[PDB]
């Protein structure tokens, strides 16, 4: 029982659209990929300074 | 916040944003006119020694013009920069609060339905009661009548 | 299913790394140009002076 | 029509001819009033009255409830699937496609992306200032070449300088012009483009205050009702201890006489 | 299931951080901006049009 | 294993009070006197609020 459970929460969690931040509804996953990418961005753009 | 400090967050957005895209521009034609500079001293280079043979009563005249010239230009530069730009800028400083403005609204119009719709309730309920009321009063009224013959 | 739970814990960790260190660069990024257009002021004065030449 | 009355109170549509089926109207509900007076005993009628107030508190209750329970259930709840297309929906119509009702944006949400802008915009500032810094060095050391070239101490190759300077001071304020001037554009392209975007926004604050005008009428309407059923209500007081004093006074003396 | 919530709300908080870094950067920027370019010309890039 | 999540869960725990109590209170707390630093400046210089004006 508790080892299906488990399979099942995390499931879940990587699959809930939810409305993060701005007007975007997303996943937690994609959210955090976007939100990496652009202070990826922002590190590029420093180091070329 | 109050719709106050909203405001007030709104109105710091675009001030910070009024500051960075100004200087933004400026540098921009800044840059953008020491390329031109750039390009322009790379190619005259190798003309300017062929100049020299040239009779000092024309080059005298040629920086006189050029004078003038680059003075014409400086003052349309100032105008634009001094009055132009500013006020461009600041327009599209405010367009910033629109995805804001508009939430709000959306916001406010979803409020104002749902009030609506609770008024018209409301609003039905008592006209019903009154239907009610009238045609009771209508009842005694004919009862009277009645009494009378 | 355990494992990828753990992998969002450590891409959280590095997302708060990396917005942390990019506030540190940006607070010596300005300092380092206080610090510059204190110094720059005194050379630019030099170049226009070459409209000057009257005698 | 009752309800008709209010209607038109609220849309201002005074349409002229209104007031000939207005009067019908008003007659067939009199005249079906006195029917209903006349073929029913008044103690089954004020009984049938009692049972219809019942029914409208017990109607008023079940709204009270349905309407707590939209307002706890904000969003975690899961779209559960439940199967028979029984009910047609119709209601008063069919309709309900709306409800992308996703949670609104709300307003912290909406300004940390405008702060997310304004620094996109900083970051692009350091990035061109470097890049005119650069330019500039490059400039400066192109120029000191220039100059090198002419120094022969010739009264013509000091003419000559000059010229070249002046010339370059043009062509680099002409840059700069036609540079503040393709900006200028942009910054008018974008305002130009958003121009719809904000006639829209006009129209929607219009569209706003004019409902709320139309909450405030109705409000009135409301408030003219509660005090209408007030008064009627004392009215029927009234005329029930009129009819009463008639049949004392006049009626129940005649027997002795 | 207690490790799953935290997950959450841990990022919740790391957006709010992310905004405020944002908004500092900006106003810094900002203060930066203003310190090199003399009071009269910003105050007419904020406010000039708003003045009698 | 449960020796293991427990320490995940700790450490995620540990990441969002250190991003709470430490990071945001610093954070905020510039960006305050920032705010202030400014508002107060614009006053002195324009005799009226500032924000009065853009309204």
């Amino acid at each position: 029982e508790t080892s299906e459970n488990i399979v099942d929460v995390v499931r879940e969690r990587h699959q809930s659209k939810e409305k993060w931040a701005g007007s975007t509804i997303s996943t937690l996953c994609e959210k955090m990929k976007e939100l990496r990418q652009s202070y990826e961005a922002f590190q590029q753009s420093s180091l070329q300074d | 916040g109050t719709t106050e400090d909203k405001c007030k967050e709104m109105m710091r957005l675009q001030l910070a944003y009024i500051c960075a895209k100004h200087k933004l521009i400026q540098m921009k034609a800044k840059s953008a006119s020491l390329k031109v500079g750039l390009q322009w001293a790379e190619n005259n280079a190798s003309v300017v020694q062929d100049k020299a043979s040239q009779k000092e009563e024309n080059l005298k005249v040629r920086i006189t013009s050029l004078k003038n010239e680059t003075l014409q230009i400086e003052n349309h530069t100032n105008s634009i920069s001094n009055e132009k730009l500013p006020g461009l800028v600041r327009d599209n400083a405010q367009l910033l609060n629109m995805p804001i403005v508009k939430g709000d609204y959306d916001l406010q119009m979803a409020h104002q339905t749902s009030c609506s719709s609770r008024q018209d309730l409301v609003c039905d309920h008592l006209m019903k009661q009154k239907a009610s009321f009238e045609l009771l009063q209508l009842g005694y009224e004919l009862e009277l009548r009645k009494h009378r013959d | 299913a355990l494992m990828r739970m753990e992998s969002l814990e450590a891409e959280m960790e590095e997302v708060t790394e990396q917005i942390l260190t990019w506030r540190e660069q940006q607070k010596t990024a300005f300092q380092m140009n206080s610090d510059a257009n204190s110094s720059c002021i005194t050379a630019q004065t030099s170049y226009l002076s070459i409209e000057n030449l009257h005698p | 029509f009752l309800r008709s009355l209010h209607d038109d109170s609220i849309s201002s549509s005074v349409h002229p001819g209104k007031e000939d089926l207005r009067s019908l109207s008003h007659q067939q509900w009199m005249s079906m009033a006195e029917k209903v007076w006349n073929t029913h005993t008044p103690n089954h009628i004020l009984a049938a009255l009692e049972r219809l107030t019942l029914n409208s508190t017990q109607e008023l209750k079940k709204l009270q409830f349905s309407q707590a329970a939209d307002l706890s259930k904000g969003p975690s709840c899961q779209l559960k699937e439940f199967s028979e297309p029984i009910t047609q929906s119709r209601s008063c119509n069919e309709s309900t496609h709306l409800d992308p009702q996703e949670t609104l944006p709300s307003f912290h949400s909406l300004i940390q992306e405008g702060w997310a802008n304004s620094v996109k915009v900083s970051s692009e500032l350091r990035r061109v200032q470097s890049q005119a810094q650069a330019l500039s060095e490059h400039l400066a050391e192109r120029i000191q070449e220039i100059h090198k070239k002419l120094s022969d101490g010739s009264e013509v190759s000091v003419l000559t300088r000059a010229a070249f300077d002046a010339e370059l001071r043009c062509v680099i304020l002409r840059g700069c012009r036609d540079a503040l001037m393709q900006e200028c554009r942009m910054l008018q392209e974008e305002a130009a483009g958003k121009k719809q975007e904000m006639k829209l926004l006009q129209q929607q604050q219009q569209n706003i205050q004019e409902a709320c005008l139309l909450l405030d009428k109705k409000q009135k309407h409301i408030q003219i009702l509660i005090k209408g059923n007030s008064s009627s209500k004392s009215q029927i007081r009234r005329s029930s201890v009129e009819a009463q004093k008639y049949v004392q006074d006049k009626l129940l003396p005649w027997p002795q006489e | 299931l207690k490790t799953d919530e935290e997950l959450a709300r841990s990022f919740r908080q790391i957006l709010d951080l992310s905004f405020k870094v944002n908004k500092e950067i900006s106003l810094q920027s900002q203060k930066a901006v203003e310190e090199t370019c003399e009071s009269a010309l910003v105050r007419q890039w904020y406010f000039d049009g708003s003045l009698p | 294993k449960a020796k293991f999540e427990s320490e995940v869960l700790t450490r995620l725990r540990n990441m969002r009070h250190k991003i709470k109590r430490e990071d945001l209170v610093s954070i905020e707390k510039i960006i305050a006197d920032r705010e202030r630093e400014w508002e107060r400046k614009w006053e002195k210089i324009l005799g009226k609020c500032p924000f009065s004006l853009l309204k």
